[PDB]
């Protein structure tokens, strides 16, 4: 079934500590980063640090892409 | 019996002056009680007891009588289980009104009936002054008064100083938590050789541990999934309790707190209660809360809301009523025997607690808290 | 020195823009960061430490790093020994500075300095957001919230959480208690597996079991007469340690509480202070207590007041500043080396607590509860 | 020495229990009443339950 992120976090979380990421978006729209161990936090798609995470993962899975 | 817990409706047409008596005995509003008093005066004295109809729930316990023989006192002296968290300092003031009083005995003692009493709070102690009086009669006077809402809690002792042991004497606290909602504490005297009588009423912090729900780590282990339909159900009632069954939900929690993707859902349910086949008077469910909207960061200080719902049994089929803003909402469960209480799952960061009121029972759920 | 007690004068003149700082920043006034963050962008760029001349005390603690390693967190958290009661619901608001720093890296470090910071009580938890930043450096952030008053005090727990262990991180929070007096909390980080280090500060319960002060019938035995001159003076320093002794006298509550007829005196000694001598540096004594002048029984709406008193060592000599509408007064005692703090007997029903704020040592005493 | 009233109770005494009595003017204009069993209070003039309690022991006064 669909899932839908609540409540964003509030604190910043290490780029080392992302394995991967999604951008779910429904009535609040949002990242969802998955720390490398399972856990799954949303973060708001518009925060700088998030947006910073976001380009820096995928310009380490392009690299390390081919 | 000294203590239990009932309900009724509340129709304010069928009360004498009742529309007036809401709105100036108990709503803050003049701050002399020449108002309130008038419309008491005239109201009380066809029917002593016209207040009681104003009552939509009454949550009664028995209390010993304490005598202070230097001072000649019988003092009665307890804790009203209040069925929510009062306020914020943010928030404004409730007008209570207390009363005193006891039977009428058969012949007429020496002494009169006198009665004072106190509402004492940590800092403060707000009495009831003569000041304070808005009606008097041979064996039950009643004040009014104002005090901050998040005074009345938890913490505020009910003290009522009394010079004889009247039988069937007993003090009242009405309190109103909505402009349709009035809850009355009562501590009715009993042998000072008892020990105090408190209601089937109880207080659970569904949230206990809130750091469990930073996350959806433990959701498959709480039992909160899809699968369960975000119900981890554990039962408010107790053994011997009414027959009416009450269940609270602590996957709700995870919808207050948690920072994780949630199953999509409509509603969530807060809690149930089946046994409506045989129930008789009215249940009544009260949600407390914050409208974070407009909310300034620099200035973060949002009010407390209340909203209280009744359910009332027609034809064998129980229906719900409803306040403004409220985020919760009852509504018949799997059978007429059941009712439950369904709130959104987005209005749970921002709900502090709801709280169950029917025949001897009065649950005080908070999502917020360890104890 | 993870933790301690501090104190200063503190002279705005002699401070760079002190009197808009304390007018915009430390002041509920404009409800946008806008103001105070630009007085504080210039006088910061220069003078960095800047806001550290404004706190008349500072009361630091070391706290050990907490880790969680899963979201890469090292969280500091501690309850802040709050001076005095912040408020009753009727006050206004008090804005506080919340500041995170650490020690500048002598290299350039992997990360840059970040900190989410709140302030969490029962009810609500006041983040310090993006939206309440009024400052910012390589290794420093300042924070700014209007908080009511009675929010402030023990119940607010303050979190901090940092992404790695910054050598020399700490969290201030800055709170203005009078327009002349600011204390300053302090949350220093320590080794994770250091334990606890909080400042020598006291809260005390001297009027314990407050029924006991109803009456006179206990002054004799408590030896609070005038034979003793109204004096059961008790130690509040503990051990022989710091060399400056301070001490408490419970004589206080009966003038508070009892309904009976007290000794006639113009002055009791709520509390003294000796080792003056070798002190170095101004000691402060702040009363809590409520405004005397009869309000309306029907809505007994009273706020609480804060007067911060300082003596200050003269060539040996020690003074105090003007207790103008303070119920309390510091005056010398036996030698230059003690000092007392004077109150009108007539002014203890109203008294809330007294605070007493020296080198090492902080000691807030409290006219009110049990324990 | 000389003792005042800084306080007035709240409460009531029953008069079947106040031996004696006496008002006290200077700080605070103040009733005094003594039980039986020792015990002062201080009570409010202008408190209508206190000049009832005065007036039916100065029967025996």
């Amino acid at each position: 079934d669909k899932r839908t992120c609540v409540s964003l976090t509030t604190q910043r979380l290490p780029v080392s500590r992302i394995k991967t990421y999604t951008i779910t978006e429904g009535s609040l729209r949002a990242v969802i980063f998955i720390t490398k161990r399972g856990l799954k936090v949303c973060a708001d798609p518009q925060a700088t640090w998030v947006r910073d995470v976001v380009r820096s993962m995928d310009r380490k899975s392009n690299t390390r892409n081919n | 019996h000294s203590s239990g817990v009932s309900t009724q409706s509340v129709d304010l047409s069928q009360i004498k002056r009742g529309d007036e008596i809401q709105a100036h005995c108990l709503t803050p509003a003049e701050t002399e009680v020449t108002e309130c008093a008038g419309i008491l005066k005239d109201v009380l004295s066809k029917n002593l007891h016209e207040l009681q109809g104003l009552c939509n729930v009454k949550n009664k316990m028995g209390v010993p009588w304490v005598s202070v023989e230097e001072l000649g006192q019988e003092i009665i002296t307890g804790r009203l289980p209040f069925p929510s968290v009062g306020g914020t300092p943010v928030n404004d003031l409730v007008r209570v009104l207390v009363v005193a009083e006891s039977n009428t005995p058969e012949e007429t003692p020496e002494e009169e009936f006198y009665a004072y009493v106190e509402l004492q709070t940590e800092l403060y102690t707000f009495g009831l002054s003569d000041d304070n009086v808005v009606f008097t009669s041979d064996y039950m006077t009643v004040w009014m008064i104002d005090i901050p809402k998040s005074y009345v809690d938890v913490g505020m002792l009910t003290r009522a100083t009394f010079l004889e042991q009247w039988p069937g004497a007993k003090v009242t606290v009405m309190i109103p938590y909505s402009s349709t909602f009035t809850w009355c504490g009562e501590l009715g005297a009993i042998s000072e050789e008892s020990a105090p009588q408190p209601s089937l009423s109880a207080r659970s912090p569904v949230c206990k541990n809130s750091a469990r729900y930073s996350t959806s780590k433990f959701c498959e282990v709480d039992g909160c999934t899809a699968e369960t339909g975000m119900e981890k159900m554990s039962l408010l009632t107790p053994f011997g309790g009414p027959p009416q069954q009450a269940k609270m939900n602590t996957c709700p929690c995870y919808y207050k707190y948690s920072v994780s993707p949630l199953p999509a859902m409509d509603h969530l349910i807060l809690a149930d209660l089946a046994g409506l086949d045989s129930l008789t008077s009215p249940v009544y469910v009260m949600a407390a809360y914050f409208d974070s909207t407009h909310e300034n960061p620099v200035r973060p200080s949002s009010k407390l809301y209340h909203c209280a719902l009744q359910m009332t049994s027609h034809d064998g089929v129980w229906t719900s009523t409803s306040s403004e803003q409220c985020p919760i909402r009852l509504v018949e469960g799997q059978s007429q025997n059941v009712l439950q209480v369904r709130v959104a799952p987005t209005s749970m960061p921002n709900l502090v607690g709801v709280s169950l009121m029917l025949e001897g029972q009065q649950y005080r759920l908070e999502y917020f808290g360890d104890h």
